[PDB]
C-alpha cells in the first residue's frame, strides 16, 4: 500500500524601511 | 591555457598553486606546509574567470563540477544545504576535483543585512563544509563573484579564501584577439592593432561574440575557396564612445598642443618616466564663455588615447537624500579608476564646489560635503593610477581655493573666443564629408561673423543642411546667403568682460 | 591535532579543560564537596581563533565519546524531523559511556524565537530548550557550542543548565602570537637566520589562521622564488630565510581589516622635507606607547591619543598621514571625508561605530579622520535635517572617542582645512589632544622639500637648488611639485624630439638649469593672502588661549 | 520576411555545412518562434528528408526518477546520432518555469539537463534546434543566452489561412454555391483552431436551420464569433521616417487655444507606426532617481521599440522652464530636465524615435527645450473644426432629424473639443432624465433641440 506525507517550509514576508531626507 | 589572453600574471600564479600539489607533492612535504586550497575570483561579469578554472580543470586530471548561485537556492527548508551537502560529496567521492561556486554574492549576505533564515542556512553550510572536523581532503574551492565586499569576513578567512584574485588591457586585447580567431582563416590584410585600440571598453567575453557576429555576417552577406571576415565586416560587427579624431576641433593650436602633450606622454612613455621617476600631471580646468568647444576639447584629447570617457555633469548627481550625491561621486570616481586609463569629464564646477565656505544651512552642509567627497576623491588616501580630471566651468570665481591647488586642477588653461582664422578651421572641419560647391567661399562667410560660437556655426551649418535637403525634397551659396541674416549670437558682452578680468586676474597671480 | 596544538590562550583552554577533564577522571572530589560540576560552554569570538580546533583537540585527546552536529545539518523539510534529528542525536549520544556533543555554529540552529517568522526554527530551539533542560534532562553528558554572535541567541539559550559559562576566545597577545608562530612553524625547515620574536612582535592584529596564512605564503614564496631560479639535491637547499616572511608580513593584513585594507602607496620619512618638529612629535607619540608599554604602566598613566593637522591646502598633512601609514608598526584605517554616512535612519552612526569596533579589536590602530570638516562640522546647526543627522553623528562620533570604553590604543588622526568649524566638544583634551598646525614653509623648510622630491631622479652635478627654494618665498609643497613636474616635462620633451631627431637621421640623461628656469616662469603661487590672514588669526587666536 | 529568414536558417546550416565550416561562424543552432508556428514547423518537417524528433513540453515526466534527464539525453543523442537534422520543442514554458518563480526541484534539474544537452553540440553534430512558444516573457534568460537561443522570429497569412480552411471544411457534405477565398479574406486574426470552431458553427447553425451547410451559416457564423496642417504634419512625418539616402546625401510641439489631443489620438491610430503616451506629471517621483529612473526606462523603451512616437502632453508641467526656484521642488524640476536633456539629445540618426509635445501656454516651457537640435518645430493650431469635432463626436448617437448643428458651430466661437464633449454629455443627460421621467420602445428616442438648448445653458470655455 502507498502512503502520503506532509510538509510546510516558509513563506516570503514584506519589510518597511525608514529613510533620511535632507 | 592557449585559450586564454591578459590575464597572465593571476594565471600563471592559478596554475602554480594548483599543479605544485598536482605535479608533484615531494615538495610540498619537504618543505613541510599545506598549500592553499582557496580561490576568491573577483571582478566585472563577463571577464573569464570561469574559462580559466575550466581550462585548469582540463589540463590537469581533476573534475569541474559546477555549482550556480541562484540554481541551488530554494525556497524548501534544508533543501538547498541538502543540494550543498550532495555536491561536496560527489566532488570528494570520486577524486580530487575543482570545485567553481558561481555567483557567491548571492548566497552570502553577511548574515547582518538579510532577513530571511535560508541565506543564513546556507551561509553556516559553507562555513561548516569547507572548514571544520576532516572538512576538506585534498580539494580546492574558486569562487566568482563582482563584488567582493558583500562576503562574509569569516568566508574570505584563510581556509576557505585564502587567496583574493583581481582579474579586472591592449596587448591583452590583441591575445583573445589572437585566440579566438585562431581556427578560421580571416584574410591576408587584416590589421588586429585597429581592431585592439577601437575596441577599448571590451571585457573579453564580448570579443568572441564580436568575432562570431563578423564571422555569421559575413557568410549571410555572401550567401568555399578564398572566404573569410574582411574589415568591413569587423566595422559591422562594432556597429552593432564619441566618434572624434584629433580634426573636428577648429582653431587653438597651442591648447591642442598641451593637451596632446600632457595626456599623450604618461601614456606612450611610462618607461622614461620611471628612468626620470616622477608623477605626471593630471588635472585640466578650462573657463570662459559658453559655446566654445570645451566638450569638443575633451573628447577630442580623449580619443586618441586608449582611455574610456566618463563624461558627468554638473547637477545631475545632487540629491535630496543624505550622502546620495557622495555616493555617486564615489561611484564615479572607482568605475573610473577601475580600469587605467580614465580620462573624467567633470562639467559645471561652479555648480559642484560653489566655494563652499560658509553657508548655514542644509544646503550649504551638503554642498560642503560634495565638495570634501571631491577634494578626498581627487588626492587624497588614493594610489592615482591613472585618473585624468577634466574640469569645464564657465564661473571661475565661485571655486573654492582647494581644488585649483597644484595636483588636483593645476592646469588654469583659459579658453577664449575664436578668431576668423580659426573659424575657417571649424568650419572645414564640420564640413568634412559634405559635397561642396566650387563657388562658395567660407572666408566672406567667417569675415562676417565678429564674435560668434562653435554653437552658431553649428547652427548655421544646420540651417543650411535644412535648406539642402528642403532643396532636395551639392549644397548651393543661396542657402548660406538666406542663412547668414538668421544668427543667434547667444553670448553677451558683459560675461567676456568679466572672463577677461578673470584671466588677467589669473595671469597676474 | 592536541592540546599542544593548540596555543595562544590559555585561560580559556585551562577552563575547558578542567570542566571536560576533571570530572571524568576524579569524580571523587565532586562526590566529596556534593556540588555537581557545570555542563555546558559556548565558545564565541571572531572569526578564526581556534574554536573547532580546541574542540578537537579535546575531542582527540579525552577517552570519552565526542559527537559532532553541525548547525544546518540536521534542518529538513518535513514537519517534525528536525527535531527527530536532534533527537535522535541526543539519545545516541547518552545511550553509551559518557560523551561530548559539539553544535557547531549554533547561531544558525536557534536565533530568537520572538524574532523570526518561520515554525520549524521555533520547533527546534523549543526542541534544544527541552533537551538540554527538563525532566531527566542529562547524565553525565557534556555539551559544547561555537558561535560568532552571541547576541543573536535565543536567551532563554544562554541561562545556567544549558550553557553554565561563555568563555570568550578573542585574539592573543603579543606572547600569544609568538606561541602560535612556534607552533606553526615546527614542522618546515627554517633558516637560522629569521628570529620569530621579532615578528610576533611586529605583527599586532592577526589571529590564529592570520599567522597560518602568513607561514603558508613565507613557505610558497620561498618555493616560487627557488623553483624559478632552478629549472634529489634540490630538496636538501630547502631554506625560508627572513626575507620571505617579511615579504608575507609586507603583503598581508589581518582577516578582520581585510576588507579596510588601504592601497599601498610608497612614501617614508625622508619623502616628507622640513616639519622636522611635527615628524618627531609625531613619532614620539605613536611609537611611545607601542614599542615601551612597561614605562607607560610604571608610571601608571595612560598616553595622549588624539592629534589634528590644520593649515593651508596642500602643505603635507596626507602626506605625513600616508608616512605614517607607511612606517608604524599599528594598523591603518583610512577614511574620507563623508565616506560613512547614508540616506538610511541610523546607519551612519552604526557605521562609525562598527569602524571604532573594529579598530580597537584589532589594537594598537591608527584611524585617520580625514576632513573632519564634513563630520564633524558644529553642532546645533540651523535646526531641521541641516542638523538632524549631523549631530547624531557628531554625538555617536563623542561617546565613541571617549566614554564607557576601556583604553586599548586606537590613535585618531586629523586634517581639517577650516577648523574654525569643528565642533568644540571634538578639540578637547582626551579626544584630539595635539592641535598641531603645519604652517606653509620657510626658505629652508622650501629648500629640504625639494630635496626630499628630487631623492630619487638624476640630476647634474653642478646644480643647485638653493636659487630655486629662495626665489619662491610664499609657494606651497603642492606649488614645488608643480615647478618639478613641469621641469620634467620639459626634460622629457626634449628628450622624445632628440629621440625622434636621431631615428630620422641616451641624449640627455638628467635635467638642466636652462629646464628648470624655462618651467618655473609660469608658476601659481596657489594660496591666496585672505586664506593665510584667517590661519594666523586662528593660529594667534589659538596662541592666545595658550 | 519570417518565412524567408527561416527558410535560410533551416537551408543554409542544413545544406552547406562545409560552406558554414569554412567561413569560420559555428553559432547558428537554435532558432526560437514566438508571438502558425506548429504551421511552420510541420511544413519545416515536411519539406526535408532529415529526422523530425518532435518532443513536447510536458511529455517529459516519467514515475521513473530521473526519467526526463535520461529523455533528454537520449532523444539529443538519436538527432546526434542519425543524422544532421533538426528537433522541435513546443511548448518551451513548460519545461523552462523560468527557475525564478518555480520551487520544485526536478524542473530545476531538467532545466540544467536541457542547458548542458544544448550546449554540448559540436561541430560534427550539425543538428538545429526549432522551439514554438506562446507568451515572449517566461523564458529562463539562461537559455536565452549566447550559444542556445539567439535568432528569434516574431510571427506577427490569407494564403494559409484559406489552405486550413480547404484541409479543415473537406470532408463534410458543405454545399454548391460557397466561395472559400471571401472566407480567407474576412478573416484576419483567426489561427489553427479559431477556423475550426467557425466550421463547426457553422454546421451547428446549419442543424439550428434544418430542425425547427450554405454560405450564410458561414457568414453569421464569422458574424457571431471573435487641412493643410495635418497634411503637413503627416507628410513630415512619413520623410523623416523614410529612407534616409536622400537626407544622407527629431520631435515636434503643439501650441495654441482645438484638437490638439486629438491630433495625436490621430497620430496614434493611423501612422502605421507605434506609439506610447505619458502624461505631463505622470513621470514624477519625490525622490532621487526614480523620478529620473521613470524618463531613463521610458526612453529604454521607445529605443527598444523603433520606431515610435513619445507623445509628451503638457509639456509645460515637466519642464516648467528649470531657471531658479531654489527648493526640493525646483531641484527634482532641475534634475527632471537634465534628464530629459540628456536622453533626448543622445538620438543619432539610428533608432529615428520622435517626440511629440502639446501645450496651452506656450511661456512657461523651457528656452533649453525650444533650443535648435533637440525640438525646432513649432506647429500653431476654428468654425469649420468645430462642426467637423461635433460631427465625430455624435457619429454613434441617435440624433433627431430636425436638428442642425451649424448654430451650435456659430455661437460657440472660443470653445473647445472637451467643452464641446461637455455639451454633447449634458444633452444626453437631460435625454437620460427625460427617459427615466404603453409608449414605444423609448418615449424620447432621439435628443431633440431642447435638449440641447437646455444643456448649453451652463456650457463655459475652457
Ligand atoms: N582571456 C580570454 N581568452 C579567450 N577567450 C576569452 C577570454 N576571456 C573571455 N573569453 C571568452 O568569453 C566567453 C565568456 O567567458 P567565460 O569565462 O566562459 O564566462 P564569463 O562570461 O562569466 O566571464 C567565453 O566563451 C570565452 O571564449
Ligand atoms: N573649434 C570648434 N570647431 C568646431 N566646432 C566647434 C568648435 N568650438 C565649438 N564648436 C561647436 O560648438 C558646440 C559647443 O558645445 P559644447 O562643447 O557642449 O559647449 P561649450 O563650448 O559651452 O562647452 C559643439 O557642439 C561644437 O560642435
Ligand atoms: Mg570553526
Ligand atoms: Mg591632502
Amino acid at each position: 500500500a502507498a502512503a502520503a506525507a506532509a510538509a510546510a517550509a516558509a513563506a516570503a514576508a514584506v519589510a518597511v524601511a525608514v529613510a533620511v531626507a535632507a | 591555457y592557449d585559450d586564454i589572453g591578459g590575464c597572465r600574471k593571476q594565471m600563471a600564479q592559478i596554475r602554480e598553486m594548483v599543479e605544485l600539489p598536482l605535479r608533484h607533492p615531494q615538495l610540498f612535504k619537504a618543505i613541510g606546509i599545506k598549500p592553499p586550497r582557496g580561490v576568491l575570483m573577483y571582478g566585472p561579469p563577463g571577464t573569464g574567470k570561469t574559462l580559466m578554472a575550466r581550462a585548469v580543470a582540463n589540463e590537469t586530471g581533476a573534475f569541474f563540477f559546477l555549482i550556480n548561485g541562484p540554481e541551488v537556492m530554494s525556497k524548501m527548508a534544508g533543501e538547498s544545504e541538502s543540494n550543498l551537502r550532495k555536491a561536496f560529496e560527489e566532488a570528494e567521492k570520486n577524486a580530487p576535483a575543482i570545485i567553481f561556486i558561481d555567483e557567491i554574492d548571492s548566497i552570502a549576505p553577511k548574515r547582518d543585512k538579510t532577513n530571511g533564515e535560508v541565506e543564513r542556512r546556507v551561509v553556516s553550510q559553507l562555513l561548516t563544509l569547507m572548514d571544520g572536523m576532516k572538512a576538506r581532503s585534498n580539494v580546492v574551492v574558486i569562487a566568482a563573484t563582482n563584488r567582493p565586499n558583500s562576503i562574509d569576513p569569516a568566508l574570505r578567512r584563510f581556509g576557505r579564501f585564502d587567496r583574493e584574485v583581481d582579474i579586472g588591457d591592449a596587448t591583452g586585447r590583441l591575445e583573445v584577439l589572437r585566440i579566438h580567431t585562431k581556427n578560421m582563416k580571416l584574410a591576408d590584410d587584416v590589421d588586429l592593432e585597429a581592431l585592439a585600440a577601437e575596441t577599448h571598453g571590451y571585457v573579453g567575453a564580448d570579443i568572441a561574440s564580436l568575432c562570431s557576429e563578423a564571422a555569421m555576417q559575413q557568410i549571410r552577406e555572401k550567401m568555399l575557396d578564398s572566404l573569410g571576415v574582411t574589415m568591413d565586416n569587423f566595422r559591422f560587427a562594432l556597429g552593432n564612445s564619441v566618434n572624434v579624431t584629433w580634426d573636428d576641433v577648429g582653431g587653438l593650436d597651442e591648447i591642442k598642443e598641451e593637451l596632446k602633450e600632457t595626456v599623450e606622454y604618461p601614456v606612450l612613455h611610462p618607461d622614461q618616466y620611471t628612468k626620470f621617476g616622477l608623477s605626471p600631471s593630471k588635472g585640466v580646468l578650462f573657463y570662459g564663455p559658453p559655446g566654445t568647444g570645451k566638450t569638443l576639447l575633451a573628447k577630442a584629447v580623449a580619443t586618441e588615447v586608449s582611455a574610456n570617457f566618463i563624461s558627468v555633469k554638473g547637477p545631475e548627481l545632487l540629491s535630496m537624500w543624505y550622502g546620495e550625491s557622495e555616493s555617486n561621486i564615489r561611484d564615479i570616481f572607482d568605475k573610473a579608476r577601475a580600469a587605467a586609463p580614465t580620462v573624467v569629464f567633470l562639467d559645471e564646477l561652479d555648480s559642484i564646489a560653489k566655494a563652499r565656505g560658509g553657508s548655514l544651512g542644509d544646503a550649504g552642509g551638503a554642498s560642503d560635503r560634495v565638495v570634501n567627497q571631491l577634494l578626498t576623491e581627487m588626492d587624497g588616501m588614493n594610489a592615482k593610477k591613472n585618473v585624468f580630471v577634466i574640469g569645464a566651468t564657465n564661473r571661475p570665481d565661485q571655486i573654492d581655493p582647494a581644488i585649483l591647488r597644484p595636483g588636483r586642477l593645476d592646469q588654469l588653461i583659459y579658453v577664449p573666443l575664436p578668431d576668423e582664422n580659426a573659424r575657417l578651421s571649424i568650419l572645414n572641419a564640420q564640413l568634412r564629408k559634405t559635397p561642396l560647391e566650387p563657388g562658395l567661399e567660407l572666408t566672406a562667410i567667417a569675415k562676417a561673423t565678429q564674435g560668434f560660437s562653435g554653437a552658431d556655426l553649428l547652427y548655421i551649418v544646420q540651417r543650411a543642411a535644412k535648406y539642402a535637403i528642403k532643396d532636395s525634397i551639392y549644397i548651393t551659396k543661396e542657402h548660406f546667403a538666406e542663412a547668414m541674416k538668421t544668427a543667434k549670437r547667444s553670448v553677451s558682452d558683459a560675461e567676456l568682460r568679466r572672463y577677461e578680468a578673470y584671466s588677467q586676474q589669473m595671469k597676474a597671480s
